[PDB]
């Protein structure tokens, strides 16, 4: 009675989720075909989360799963997780449309599949009992989704009035750009519909990940396929607390209220650091949960780049530490103590912040029950750093010559390029405006 | 402690009665308070009872499919007090984990008269 | 035989109350005489003397365990007179 | 003693009643000519409720069958259930009429065969002292049985209103327009006696099965002779506590009282949930009583068109809930708890409501009591669509100009066709005046 529809979109943005969902079956105690496991009940005590109630005697994903070419999701039916999908109930089988590349041509193609692709999400929120709202699971990497996942940012915010938007934008490789190019324009695109029709998102950037990607995994290639891992594991990870029983914040409407002051202020930096396989062996042997609170405090775990000085340019006000698996709870409330000895996050004088600390139960199945993982949920004034750096890229490139006739034939013939340069200087004024 | 373990599962409703009174899953009380929030602001009433009673089974089924089949449900009622109607009727409504048998050897009156007083908080 | 002596007054009494509301159809062209009309009058008090003696049973029956299977029954056929 | 007598008639209405008789025979569990089984008398135990009583070993029905086409008789003369029947008394083998594709034909040869016509039905009734009443079992469609059965609707309520009238109107089909053209036309003369000079109808949309028996059954071309198998079941399915001894209404007249408040509201929308065989391969293993009749407050299990848009814009009144078969007799009373308080119907909110679940045993062959029937025999007041659909289908009609004149050469010399459009709009307030 808090259902969540994935809303999978982009030719990355499907495979990130797809995971997603490989992911819940292992915890979930759950094949792919059926229930085998009763650990299924015993472990969680409500199965149904993002799943609706049987009809076939196996739980049913929430999930639809939409792409411009019919290429990403062909790249699904050769694995066996596509008997956990249905062929007509969850993704739509040939979805058509462009090539696709530049934003505005997917903005312009979910009008001419406007009926469609709410006969799918609206035929899916008609045996919900109470909905929640709606993730979008979309990239800003291509023009494919960027385009088409801003669409859904407008039609969910006139035909839905309280239900929850948020997306995870994944930026994409900004040291590339002969890979895109047309990547400061989707962006800074995007970046208009989350601060005037979007609630709250979820923040991811490549160059940072892969600044992970080449310490904890040492992988010298980076590709979409090594890249999907790292991102559907935070995914699960967010929402523990309304897959199993919290307490106080047990809903997603509770955890992401307190992590907010103003709109316009709303861009959560993600961390979250086991990705190596020496952390599976140190746990045996007991590690604390008295430091890896104090370990997330680090600036190299995070998929967000920003200064090292830019770290006392800026306040916390909200942080959120929800620690998973082994917790050791006659000390967490003296973990809780330890953050305001060392004085690694700052804090706002004039109002109250908050040094959120939470914690919840994993799968009943031993190697995944006794590991410490710790994700953290920020909300830093420091998230200005990825709008310059996406702002200086595209002022940059309209005085290289591109995308002033180049963006200019596909239904755009009007300026509306300095509306977005004007209100990105608006959105991170008032980021840095709110503290004092 | 063997003669319980077959009949009344004593130390398992010590568990029990700290998951729904003292919430311990709240999903299943929120799921609960939910459906009972259009009911509870208005000022209560006579008639008020009735739809108590099948409101906690209208929620005992809306967040389980698969956790129905215990007894601890069924040992867990509604508790009712009468209240005036000047108030939001709110501060009317609570639960209590019903029990009455050899089971309340642990649990006694003055037990209850406590939980209800932690149940408001 | 609900309880003793209340409530079962309270329900024979009702089917007595609408034996008589069948001596009062069984008038052919009864709307249109004056005795039809007077005979009317007399048991639309003799209904709410009986919604009302229901209603003190009510009151009772939100008062806390006189009998659960009792206060169950009573109420679940009031509320499908209503829903 | 509620000895029913039969008035099947029509092309259409004499194959409604044809398979009707020949269930029941299949649920006393013996031979169409004599009792072959001592299962009859001990799992069934009163199997005369519209049969003749017995004194020759076997049941003999109170059929009248009326046709203007001796053919389809015929097809019954040689068919081996002329030993079910009569054929120099039951049905008149060689009945004449027209072709009929009229209906002033059958109206005018019920106005010369008009004391025989009323000496056929009481001598079918001389086995009680005190007769239930009249079933028509006639169609609406084509002219023969629409023509000639609206003489019968107000001769047998001028010398027999106390007894029981009811119809089960079997609407027009739609998709026929050019086989039958006077569609508009028999149907709302029909429909004018059925308002004043009948007690209750039994609303049957036609094109409304065609959409369930392509969801359900999924055979490639619903044609009729098909659709006469869906009527039968649900006919033989509303007697169940008066042909199997009940001790709550186990009077026709018993039923029907609470399903109808006051005159022209009486229009019952029929719903039927067990079409679907994928409810048989469930409930062998139980499909639970807490969801056998939430399912006959999903707007799916219709038999009948009705609006959706105008079921928050309108309320039921009085709504009957037959399970049978299989039921677990003490958790009915816990799933009626469970209706009201999701809100699956709108119910009205002034005044007196009845949301009645009755339950009944079946037939002592067990390949047919051992699967979850639901029987909705619902009133809600959105029936006022049928109207409107029946009567824009009119005067689009009479725009045209037809039957203003080619329709007054037999027994009509006056003008009653504003009449028709005015009853039904006549219709249409008085329902909706009734609730607030």
């Amino acid at each position: 009675p808090r259902e969540i529809i994935t809303l999978q979109l982009g030719q990355c943005g499907n495979q990130i989720g797809f995971e997603f969902w490989k992911q819940l079956c292992a915890e979930h105690g759950i094949s792919p075909e059926g229930i085998v496991e009763e650990f299924a009940t015993e472990g969680t005590d409500r199965k149904d989360v993002f799943f609706y109630q049987a009809d076939d005697e196996h739980y049913i994903p929430r999930a639809v799963l939409l792409d411009l070419e019919p290429r990403v999701i062909h790249s699904i039916l050769n694995s066996p997780y596509a008997n956990l999908y249905n062929p007509e109930n969850i993704y739509l089988s040939e979805h058509g449309g462009g090539a696709g590349n530049n934003w505005a041509s997917g903005f312009s193609q979910g009008e001419k599949i406007h009926e469609d692709i709410f006969d799918i999400i609206d035929r899916e929120a008609d045996g919900s009992d109470s909905l929640e709202g709606f993730v979008l699971c979309h990239s800003i990497a291509g023009g494919t989704g960027s385009g088409l996942g801003s669409y859904l940012l407008e039609r969910l915010n006139d035909r839905y009035p309280k239900k929850l938007v948020q997306t995870y934008s994944v930026f994409p490789n900004q040291d590339e750009m002969s890979h895109v190019v047309v990547q400061p324009y989707n962006s800074l695109l995007t970046l208009k519909r989350l601060t005037q029709n979007a609630d709250c998102v979820v923040v991811l950037d490549n160059t940072a990940l892969n600044r992970i990607a080449t310490d904890r995994l040492h992988i010298q290639n980076p590709s979409f396929s090594q890249i999907n891992q790292l991102v559907s594991t935070i995914m699960s990870a967010s929402t523990t607390t309304l897959r199993y029983p919290g307490y106080m914040n047990n809903d997603l409407i509770g955890l992401i209220a307190s992590l907010i002051p103003t709109p316009r202020l709303h861009f959560l930096m993600t961390g979250y650091t086991p990705l190596t396989t020496d952390q599976s062996v140190a746990s045996v042997r007991k590690t604390t949960v008295l430091d890896v609170m104090r370990r997330l405090l680090q600036p190299k775990n995070v998929m967000v780049s920003t200064g090292r000085d830019r770290q006392t340019n800026h306040c916390y006000i909200a942080i959120l530490n929800i620690i998973q698996g082994e917790v050791d709870p006659t000390q967490v409330h003296k973990s809780l103590q330890r953050i305001r000895e060392r004085k690694l996050a700052n804090f706002i004088p004039w109002g109250p912040a908050s040094i959120q600390v939470a914690l919840s139960r994993k799968s009943p199945y031993l190697p995944s029950a006794h590991r410490v993982s710790g994700l953290m949920m920020a909300n830093h004034t420091n998230i200005s750093s990825l709008f310059e750096r996406t702002c200086r890229q595209y002022d940059k490139l309209r005085k290289r010559e591109a995308f002033l006739e180049q963006f200019r034939k596909e239904d755009i013939f009007k300026d509306n390029f300095d509306e977005l340069d004007n209100s990105r200087e608006i959105v991170q004024q008032l980021i840095d405006e709110y503290h004092a | 402690l063997d003669v319980l373990n077959k009949n009344y599962n004593l130390l398992e409703h010590m568990q029990a009665m700290r998951r729904y009174l003292l919430l311990g899953q709240g999903d299943f009380i929120r799921h609960l308070m939910d459906l009972l929030k259009p009911e509870l602001v208005r000022p209560a009433t006579t008639l008020y009872q009735h739809n108590l009673t099948g409101i906690l089974e209208t929620a005992v089924r809306a967040t389980n499919a698969q956790f129905d089949n215990p007894e601890i449900l069924k040992r867990l009622d509604v508790r009712l007090l009468e209240v005036s109607p000047g108030d939001t009727g709110w501060d009317v409504f609570s639960l209590d984990y019903h029990v009455d048998g050899p089971i309340a050897t642990v649990f006694t009156r003055e037990c209850m008269s406590h939980y209800l007083r932690v149940f408001n908080f | 035989f609900i309880l003793l002596k209340p409530v079962f007054h309270c329900l024979n009494e009702i089917l007595e109350l609408c034996h008589s509301f069948c001596s009062l159809v069984s008038q052919n062209l009864g709307p249109l005489d004056e005795r039809g009309a007077g005979q009317l009058d007399i048991l639309v008090k003799g209904f709410s003397c009986q919604s009302s003696l229901l209603f003190r049973i009510l009151s009772s029956v939100r008062n806390h365990q006189i009998n659960p299977d009792l206060a169950q029954l009573l109420l679940r056929l009031d509320y499908n007179k209503y829903y």
